[PDB]
This record gives C-alpha cells, sequence and structure tokens, in this order.
RNA sequence: AAACUCCAUAUAUAUAAUUUUAAUUAUAUAUAAUUUUAUAUUAUUUAUUAAUAUAAAGAAAGGAAUUAAGACAAAUCAUAAUG
C-alpha cells in the first residue's frame, strides 16, 4: 500500500521520508510480492528497521566487519566492561530456575528439613530448631573391584529433641564425608522415635538387652546422678533426653551395634509404670514421689 | 467412584509411599472444596511436588503385596 | 512371621509425632482409627467342642 | 469451604496414571454401548484409522512411561469404537475418539495427475547407474529411434534390446506406441536399461490401471546400485 | 550410546531472458520409510502375538561420521614441541 506522506511523517522520522518517496515511486502500486522459500533475508518478526536496538543491533562507534565510521572515528575508548548488556530484563534466567546469589547459607539441617518435608510431610520448623544432630560414627570403608579400590565414606549419626524423641541415620557417599553426613542426618529424621523416660529423667528400671554380639546393662539412677556410661550410649542419652543413668557394656564394644542396640533396649525393654498397672490391673505407686506430696 | 477414592489394580511399584517424590511427583494434584468440586486454583509448583499420602489403604490381596 | 507391632500401633507413633510437633497437622484418620481400636492380641484360642457333632 | 490437595485422576497411584484414565474413558463407552452392532463392512477392510502415533500419545499418555502394549491397547479400543456401525453411533463416541485423530490437513500434496502433452506424447526420464534416458512415447506401431538412430544401430547387444521391449512385452503393447528415446552418460547397460524403466513410466498415462502390473514386472522400480568407492 | 542426523535415491518449489546448454542439467529449500495394509497357514506365553505365504500400495533397495573404558609402559624425540 502507497501512503500520502502526511500520513508517513507522523510516524516516521524526517531522514527516512526520502527514502520511503523513491521507493513509492519506484515500486507500482500493483506489485504482487513473492514470498522466497531458500534465503531469508528478513527476520522472523516485523520491524521497520527505524530504531537501532541497543543490543540486537551493532553498538554505534564499535569496530566491526559492517562498521561504516573511519578506523580513526571510533568511540570504544574504554574496554573494561561489556560493551552491550544483555537486552530486556538483562538475564537469561531459565524459567523455574533461580540465581545463585546465596551459597554457603545453606543449611545441612535446612536442606534436609525442606527435602524431608516434600518426601515425607515433616514439619521444616521442627527438623531446623528442635533438633540437635551427632555424628556417632565417621569412617571409611572400600569395597574391591577389578578397576581397583574404591573407597566410601561412612558416618552414622543420632538426633533428637531433648525431650524423647531420638533417632538413628545412617549414610553413604564415595565423594566426601560431608555428603555421608547429610544423607546420615536426613536417614535419621526418618527413623525418629519416641522412648519412654521416668520423669522425663531417666529409664523405667534395669535394662538387660542383647543386641547382636553387645550385651548392654543399663540401669536407672536417682535424680543428679548424670551419665555415666559407654560414650557412644552418652550421646544417645543426650539427644533422647536422658540425664541420669549407668551402665556397662560387655563382650561386642562396636560402637554401630552400641548405638542400634540403645536405641532398641530403650523402645523394646522399657515397660511404663502405666503400662504395668493397665496390664495387671494394679496400682503402681512411686514411694519417692508419694513422700513429696501434699 | 463411589467413596471418591483411588484404586490400582495393575502392579503397585515398590516405593509409592516411600519413594513417592521419584515416583508420583510428575503427575497433578488438583484442590477441592468440601462438596469435592475443583475448586480451579492454579497450584504453586511448592504445593504440586509434595507427597500425597493416603489416609487408608485396602488391599485386597495381602500375600501378594507385601 | 514374627507378630508385627508397627501395624496396629499407627495411632500411637502418629500420636508421637504430632505431641512432639514433627506432625503439624493431624491425619484425616487420626480421630477415626481412636474411636475403633484395632485388636492387637493375636493369642491363639483354645477350643472345648466340636461344631459339627 | 475448606479446602484440601487431592491427586487428580483416579488412577494416581498406578504406574500410569494417565494412559490408565483414558483407558477407563473408553471402557465406559464400549460398556455403555456393548449392544451396538459392529460393521459388516469390516469383513470388507474399510480403510479408515488415522490414529495418533505412539509418540504423540505419549504426549498424553505418560510420555517416558508410556509402554508399547500401553498404546497397543489404546488402539483396540479405539478402533472398536471406531468400528461401531455409522448409522447407529452417537455423539458422545465420536467426541471421545475426535481427540485420538491423527492431523495433516493444513498442508496439502504436491502431485499433480500426469496427461498426455498437446501432441499425445508421454514423457518420463529414467536412471541406471550414471546414465539417464528421457523417452517420448506415443500411440504408433512399434517404431522406436535412440538418439535419431535405429536400435539395432545404437545397442549391439540383443539382450539390451530386449531389457527396452520388455515393459511393451508385459502389457502386450509392443505394436501400439512409437518411443522417440534420448539418452546420455554411462554405458549401452546402463542407457538401455534407464530407457526400460523410462518407458515404463510412461506407459502409466495411457492406461493407469497397468501400474500394478507394470510394478509387479519390476519395471517401474529404480535400480539403485551404483559403483560404490571401496570403504 | 542408539538415534537425531548428513549422503545417496524418489518427488515438489525456486533460480537460468535454455548461446557458459549438460533443462536428459546445475544447486538451494522442503517432503518421503525404521515401509504399510489386509488375507490364509504354522507355532506360541493364543493375544491387542510371532514365523511364513498370499493379494494390495509405494521410487524405496545402500552408506556414512563420530566416540565409553582399558590393555599392549605397542609406533613415533625423523611431522613439530618439552625435561
Ligand atoms: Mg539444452
Amino acid at each position: 500500500q502507497h501512503y500520502d506522506e502526511s500520513l508517513l511523517s507522523r510516524y516516521y522520522p524526517e531522514s527516512l521520508l526520502k527514502s520511503i518517496k523513491l521507493a513509492q515511486q519506484t515500486i507500482p502500486e500493483d506489485t504482487k510480492f513473492r514470498v522466497s522459500r531458500n534465503v531469508e533475508f528478513a527476520p522472523p518478526y516485523l520491524d521497520d528497521f527505524t530504531k537501532i536496538h541497543p543490543f540486537w543491533d551493532y553498538k554505534p562507534g564499535m569496530p566491526h566487519l559492517h562498521a561504516q565510521e573511519e578506523n580513526n572515528n571510533f568511540s570504544i575508548f574504554r574496554w573494561d566492561q561489556v560493551q552491550q548488556p544483555l537486552p530486556g530484563e538483562g538475564n537469561i534466567l531459565p524459567p523455574g530456575v533461580s540465581l545463585p546469589n546465596d551459597g554457603g547459607r545453606k543449611s545441612k539441617s535446612a536442606d534436609v528439613a525442606a527435602g524431608l518435608h516434600k518426601q515425607t510431610g515433616v514439619d521444616p520448623d521442627y527438623i531446623t530448631r528442635k533438633l540437635t544432630m551427632k555424628p556417632l560414627v565417621m569412617k571409611r570403608v572400600s569395597n574391591q573391584t577389578g578397576k581397583g579400590k574404591i573407597a566410601s565414606f561412612y558416618a552414622l549419626v543420632v538426633v533428637g529433641d531433648k525431650n524423647g524423641m531420638v533417632g538413628l541415620g545412617e549414610g553413604k557417599s564415595r565423594e566426601e564425608m560431608s555428603k555421608a553426613i547429610f544423607k546420615a542426618h536426613w536417614d535419621a529424621v526418618r527413623n525418629l522415635k519416641e522412648i519412654p523416660r521416668y520423669e522425663n529423667r531417666t529409664i523405667y528400671g534395669d535394662i538387660d538387652f542383647r543386641y547382636h554380639g553387645v550385651k548392654l546393662h543399663l540401669r536407672s539412677a536417682k535424680p543428679g546422678f548424670g551419665l555415666r556410661v559407654n560414650h557412644v550410649i552418652f550421646e544417645i542419652c543426650e539427644c533422647a533426653g536422658i540425664k541420669d543413668l549407668s551402665g556397662k557394656v560387655y563382650k561386642s564394644r562396636n560402637d554401630m551395634n552400641i548405638a542400634k542396640g540403645t536405641i532398641e533396649a530403650f523402645t523394646k525393654a522399657q515397660k511404663t509404670l502405666d503400662e504395668v498397672a493397665l496390664g495387671r490391673g494394679k496400682k503402681l505407686v512411686d514411694v519417692r514421689k508419694v513422700y513429696y506430696s501434699s | 467412584k463411589k467413596t471418591h477414592g483411588y484404586y490400582v489394580s495393575t502392579r503397585w511399584i515398590p516405593g509409592t509411599l516411600t519413594n513417592s517424590t521419584e515416583i508420583s511427583g510428575i503427575w497433578e494434584k488438583q484442590e477441592i472444596d468440601s462438596n469435592d468440586n475443583p475448586t480451579e486454583r492454579a497450584l504453586s509448583p511448592n504445593e504440586t511436588s509434595k507427597q500425597v499420602k493416603p489416609d487408608l489403604l485396602v488391599v485386597l490381596n495381602p500375600t501378594e503385596n507385601r | 512371621m514374627k507378630i508385627q507391632t508397627n501395624a496396629v500401633n499407627v495411632l500411637q507413633r502418629t500420636s508421637a509425632y504430632l505431641k512432639s510437633g514433627l506432625l503439624k497437622e493431624t491425619p484425616a484418620w487420626y480421630n477415626v482409627v481412636a474411636s475403633i481400636p484395632p485388636s492387637t492380641k493375636f493369642t491363639r484360642e483354645p477350643r472345648f467342642k466340636n461344631p459339627s457333632n | 469451604l475448606p479446602r484440601r490437595i487431592v491427586p487428580k485422576l483416579a488412577t494416581f497411584y498406578s504406574a500410569n496414571p494417565n494412559h490408565e484414565d483414558r483407558i477407563n474413558r473408553l471402557e465406559r463407552l464400549l460398556r455403555k454401548y456393548i449392544k451396538l452392532p459392529s460393521q459388516n463392512n469390516n469383513e470388507a477392510q474399510q480403510t479408515k484409522a488415522p490414529w495418533i502415533s505412539f509418540d504423540e500419545y505419549a504426549l498424553i499418555g505418560g510420555g517416558t512411561k508410556l509402554k508399547p502394549t500401553q498404546y497397543t491397547q489404546l488402539l483396540y479400543m479405539l478402533n472398536k469404537l471406531h468400528n461401531i456401525d455409522p448409522q447407529l453411533t452417537n455423539d458422545e463416541i465420536t467426541s471421545e475418539l475426535s481427540q485420538y485423530y491423527k492431523k495433516s490437513s493444513m498442508l496439502s500434496n504436491n502431485i499433480k495427475i500426469k496427461t498426455l502433452d498437446e501432441f499425445g506424447r508421454s514423457i518420463a526420464v529414467g536412471k541406471r547407474k550414471s546414465s539417464t534416458a528421457k523417452v517420448f512415447v506415443v500411440r504408433g506401431t512399434g517404431e522406436i529411434l535412440v538418439n535419431g538412430r535405429q536400435l539395432n544401430d545404437y545397442f549391439l547387444k540383443m539382450k539390451d534390446r530386449e531389457s527396452i521391449m520388455y515393459p511393451l512385452q508385459v502389457i502386450e503393447s509392443v505394436g501400439k506406441y512409437n518411443i522417440f528415446a534420448t539418452t546420455s552418460g554411462g554405458g549401452p547397460t546402463g542407457q538401455a536399461e534407464s530407457i526400460m524403466h523410462a518407458i515404463a513410466k510412461a506407459l502409466v498415462v495411457f492406461n493407469p490401471l497397468l501400474k500394478s502390473r507394470l510394478h509387479k514386472a519390476g519395471v517401474l522400480t529404480r535400480d539403485y546400485r551404483h559403483v560404490e568407492r571401496k570403504k
């Protein structure tokens, strides 16, 4: 279509009007334009080509193959920055991806809390604020293969809220010990269990439990007695919320099997006074507690 | 259909519940009102990856579904 | 096979998750199971008469 | 009022929830219309089954989870519903089946019926090895010219002459056409068989009903064998 | 990794004022197959299946490139380069 100069002069710059007038006097109005299916000269979008894009066009003053300035008339005298920043927002962040602005502020506890919430439905706040994690065993194991010895990191950790809830987790990684601890921390939260506590300080009576080769002899203790037990048992009691306990380990003193044996003993070898009373149809009285009651 | 529930007749994928994010995360969830009518609200990607655990599992042949 | 404990005590294990705060929201089944306790004795029972004859 | 998030599909916990839901929808139709009779022209092998490809169904049927046997099961039910008698079909069936019909309507074909030219001549090109042949076939009395020369002059081997005649011998029209063959490149064998191939392609315009006999004789197939650089 | 692909082949469009003529050509783009369909037979894990034959449709019949690991402490210090 051929347009009158008035209309074209309200949209296009004066410098380009002469070209439009000459083109409207050389191309007849009845020209039947054909589409080329071999060479694509024009872009895939519509463009009048009246404005120079700061990114999609060559930078004015920059040297390049099609620069029209003379070699002594370039206007780029600073070379410390990228000449043509990305267009639009200034980034090409894929949809659904986040700029890694902060790194090292990520918390393995928070990474466990987010993943576990999505996978199991546990509350992230409880994991990141109420739980304490303590590594118990950290060693390197190896598998002999045809290629050669493949080393792996093994981590056994215990988590607990110091208020009855305790869990044991194991993790393996061929890359680094930190990844093994992350997996163990992840596993431990999934294995969280409640353990009965007498007066929320000790166990109900005495326990003689056999876990594989480990013989565990745990005795309840008076208030203010403290934890006088194997070091592995000490850490578990701290996370579980046991304050007073005595005991000895016989036969096998393997740390891994002591930790698992202890957790198993605290659940399978204890019976609350309430559970004993209901099963037997009898009243069980704590004489020490009654002595100081009204 | 008559309980507005769900069923599986072909195969129970081992890990459907314990490994739900690697098996069932891709499938679509929806929000519904108290009348079980779709609210039509678009769900944030956070809400569409969370495990959706059954409240009750009925097993016709437990000997083959350990 | 050993008498399983964890299938009939889902209510008690769940109750520990809620009391501690590990689970924020009570499951829908929680109230239903509490009102209808599972049978958890799994005992062998003697019999003193043949019902047929 | 209270709102909750629930799985969209009843088959959410299955291996392929998307495929199982679609199969269930088709199965309901096959149950609701179990009585409707099927086409008796199915014995006549009605040529209508434009179903979407396995890859196209994978967009809607679970993607990677989709198994070939699952796609086969979809086609057995789509065809069964499709083969219901057209008079006795209903909108419900057609609506459900519509989503599974392939779509290639926006584009068209590039083939135009071949016809004799202003002088009644059928022009076809043939190629064998490095040779090419352009023949002009017209109705006549069996006169042949190769590059303006007599057939016995240009082709000395009788086996080459017999190859040129074979397409005309198949349709038993050796004395019904005049051939003006022009050939270039390769040697006598390539040129003779390139002419043979071109005559067969030019004879189909005179009677398109004989294409099947020409194809069965092997004269409408382009021989692909060429000199191969040793590897 | 396979493949996707590129090549070859078949066809379509564009280009050549058909004396740079080979238009029976040249070279850009696109399409096509990893062929498809029914039918009888023979086996099967018999089913929404394979092996065969049969009719039908089709030009449709061939190649390529690259690497994953490891061994010969295999050749090269004479293609050049280093202690
Ligand atoms: Mg010419």
